[PDB]
């Protein structure tokens, strides 16, 4: 149960 | 700013995720580099090294970047939360030796302090004992 970072996808 | 992937991760983030220590050392030597740069969600390269347990990457950041922010957070998750939640006690000791006890006082959005993730009373004692005294 390794907690990984939430991410946000965005290409500016 | 620097080039980013779709997550907003820079080469600094990628080096810290991938454990590319030699690449990281080069990047940390670049003029005007911002060690506290955030990806699109807000995570820093130090968060990534702590989350993945890349102890040498953490050591290099702490020794090569005097202005690294150890209290940066996403959802209240600081680097020390990241390290201890994933069991990376050695990283936790490095962070505390550099940052002092203010790191122990940070509650994340779920109201958790970093030591809440440590079950062993004796590990808690070692973490407190290595914490910088100002």
């Amino acid at each position: 149960g390794a907690k990984r970072h939430r991410k946000v996808l965005r290409d500016n | 700013s620097m080039k980013t992937n779709l997550k907003g991760e820079t080469a600094l983030h990628r080096a810290c995720i991938n454990n590319q220590v030699e690449k990281l050392i080069l990047l940390l030597s670049l003029p005007g580099i911002d060690i506290n740069v955030k990806d699109n969600a807000g995570w820093t390269p130090l968060h990534e090294a702590c989350n993945y347990g890349n102890t040498v990457c953490v050591q290099e950041i702490l020794q090569r970047c005097p202005e690294v922010d150890l209290l940066t957070q996403v959802d209240g998750v600081t680097p020390l939360h990241d390290a201890l939640s994933n069991g990376h006690v050695e990283i936790g000791k490095l962070l505390l030796q550099h940052g002092g006890p203010v790191l122990l006082q940070q509650r994340n959005a779920k109201g958790e302090l970093p030591l809440d993730y440590v079950v062993s009373p004796q590990i808690k004692e070692e973490l407190f004992a290595i914490t910088k005294i100002e």
